[PDB]
C-alpha cells in the first residue's frame, strides 16, 4: 500500500521537524504501539505521585487489525514534570473487531462506549473484566446497543443525562440510547430514537454541551443538522444548515460558549457557526491542504481550536487573531489565526484529544502505529 | 538564527 516515492519526502520532512522540537515544543513523547489506534481519549484522572518526578493520566486507546486479537486499551502514562517519559497498560479487553472508536462516560468514567465493523456498538465497565484479558479473545461485552443496519465513527455522551449516547451510522441514521433503561437480564438494549433526517452516511454527532435535548449531525449530504430529543419528530431537525461544499465530517461545540460551534470538512476549511442564527456562517478557517476528518476545542482557552485529517498534519488556530493585519510575508504561510503547525506525525492522523488537567498538551494517534504527546512551546502562544 | 520570537512563531505557522 506504500508510496516509495511520498515515503522519502516524508521522511526527509521529519528529520527536520525533529530537530526543530526544541523550538517549538515544551514536551514532545512519542511511542510505537504494535497495533496502530483508530481512537484516543485523556480520562479525567490525573494524579502526583508523593516522591515522584512525573504526573500519572490516563488515555483511552483502541487496537487496528484486521487479522488478529483487538483489544480495547486503558494506558497509564507519565508526564515529566517541569523539573522522557514512559507508557504502560492499565487494562486491556478483548474486542471483536477494531475499535472505530471509544468513549467514557463523563459521569462514571470506567464505562466506555465503542464502536465495530459491525452495527452493534458495545459498552465496557473496565472493573468488571480481568486484569489481564484471556488469550481466547471472547469478546464479553456489559451492553450491546441495539439499532443500526452498518458501522459508523460518531459517538457522544450527554454529559447533563447519565446514560444517554448517540451514535452516528453508515446507514443514514443517528440512534439514540439510554442505557439505564432495559430489561432485567439484561446485555440487550434497542434504539430510544432513530434519526433519519440525513440522506448520506452520517459522519459525527455531538450533544449540546449545556442543553440536555439538543444535538448536532453531521453527513456526506454536506449538512449540518440540529435536532431536539423533545420533539415528537425524528425525520426532520429544528435547524438544516448548508454547511459545507463537501462532505462534513466533524463537529465540536465550545465549551465556553453555548451558542458557537466548529465544522470540518473534506472541502478542506473549519467552518464557525452560532446556533441563534445559523444562515451566517460566522467564519472559515483555510490552511488544511486535504480532507479533515476531527476537530476539537481547547478545554482551557476559548478561542482556541485544533483539526486534523489526511494531510498527516495537526493545526491549531487562535480565534483572537482573525481579521489580524499580517505583511505579505507572514500572509503567505496562512491566515493570522493559524497558531500552530504538527508536522511530527509521518501518516494520517486518526484521532487527537487535547488533555484536560495539563493545558496545551494533546495525544494525537495516526495510521502508522505512532502516538505522539506533545504540547507547543510557551513563547508561541504567550503573547 | 530562528531563535527569536517572532521567528519560532513563523516556524510554528511553517509547522
Ligand atoms: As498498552
Amino acid at each position: 500500500f506504500e508510496d516509495t516515492v511520498e515515503e522519502r519526502v516524508i521522511n526527509e520532512e521529519y528529520k527536520i521537524w525533529k530537530k526543530n522540537t526544541p523550538f517549538l515544543y515544551d514536551l514532545v513523547m512519542t511511542h510505537a504501539l504494535q497495533w496502530p489506534s483508530l481512537t484516543v481519549q485523556w480520562l479525567p484522572e490525573v494524579t502526583k505521585p508523593e516522591g515522584k518526578d512525573y504526573a500519572l493520566h490516563w488515555l483511552v486507546l483502541g487496537t487496528h487489525t484486521s487479522d488478529e486479537q483487538n483489544h480495547l486499551v486503558v494506558a497509564r502514562v507519565h508526564i515529566p514534570n517541569d523539573d522522557t517519559g514512559k507508557i504502560e497498560c492499565e487494562i486491556k479487553i478483548n474486542h471483536e473487531g477494531e475499535v472505530n472508536r471509544a468513549r467514557y462516560m463523563p459521569q462514571n468514567p470506567h464505562i466506555i462506549a465503542t464502536k465495530t465493523p459491525s452495527s452493534d456498538v458495545l459498552v465496557f465497565d473496565y472493573t468488571k473484566h480481568p486484569a489481564k484479558p484471556d488469550p481466547s479473545g471472547e469478546c464479553n461485552p456489559d451492553l450491546r446497543l441495539r439499532g443500526h443496519q452498518k458501522e459508523g465513527y460518531g459517538l457522544s455522551w450527554n454529559s447533563n443525562l447519565s446514560g444517554h449516547l448517540l451514535s452516528a451510522s453508515d446507514d443514514h441514521t443517528v440512534c439514540l440510547w439510554d442505557i439505564n433503561a432495559g430489561p432485567k437480564e439484561g446485555k440487550i438494549v434497542d434504539a430510544k430514537a432513530i434519526f433519519t433526517g440525513h440522506s448520506a452516511v452520517v459522519e459525527d454527532v455531538a450533544w449540546h454541551l449545556l442543553h440536555e435535548s439538543l444535538f448536532g449531525s453531521v453527513a456526506d449530504d454536506q449538512k449540518l443538522m440540529i435536532w431536539d430529543t423533545r420533539s415528537n419528530t425524528t425525520s426532520k431537525p429544528s435547524h438544516l444548515v448548508d454547511a459545507h461544499t463537501a462532505e462534513v465530517n466533524c463537529l465540536s461545540f465550545n465549551p465556553y460558549s453555548e451558542f458557537i460551534l466548529a465544522t470540518g470538512s473534506a472541502d478542506k476549511t473549519v467552518a464557525l457557526w452560532d446556533l441563534r442564527n445559523l444562515k451566517l456562517k460566522l467564519h472559515t478557517f483555510e490552511s488544511h491542504k486535504d480532507e479533515i476528518f476531527q476537530v476539537h476545542w481547547s478545554p482551557h482557552n476559548e478561542t482556541i481550536l485544533a483539526s486534523s485529517g489526511t494531510d498527516r498534519r495537526l493545526n491549531v488556530w487562535d480565534l483572537s487573531k482573525i481579521g489580524e493585519e499580517q505583511s505579505a510575508e507572514d500572509a503567505e504561510d496562512g491566515p493570522p489565526e493559524l497558531l500552530f503547525i504538527h508536522g511530527g506525525h509521518t501518516a494520517k492522523i486518526s484521532d487527537f484529544s487535547w488533555n484536560p488537567n495539563e493545558p496545551w498538551v494533546i495525544c494525537s494517534v495516526s495510521e502508522d502505529n505512532i502516538m505522539q504527546i506533545w504540547q507547543m512551546a510557551e513563547n508561541i502562544y504567550n503573547d | 538564527q530562528g531563535i527569536t520570537k517572532p521567528a519560532i512563531r513563523r516556524l510554528a505557522r511553517r509547522g
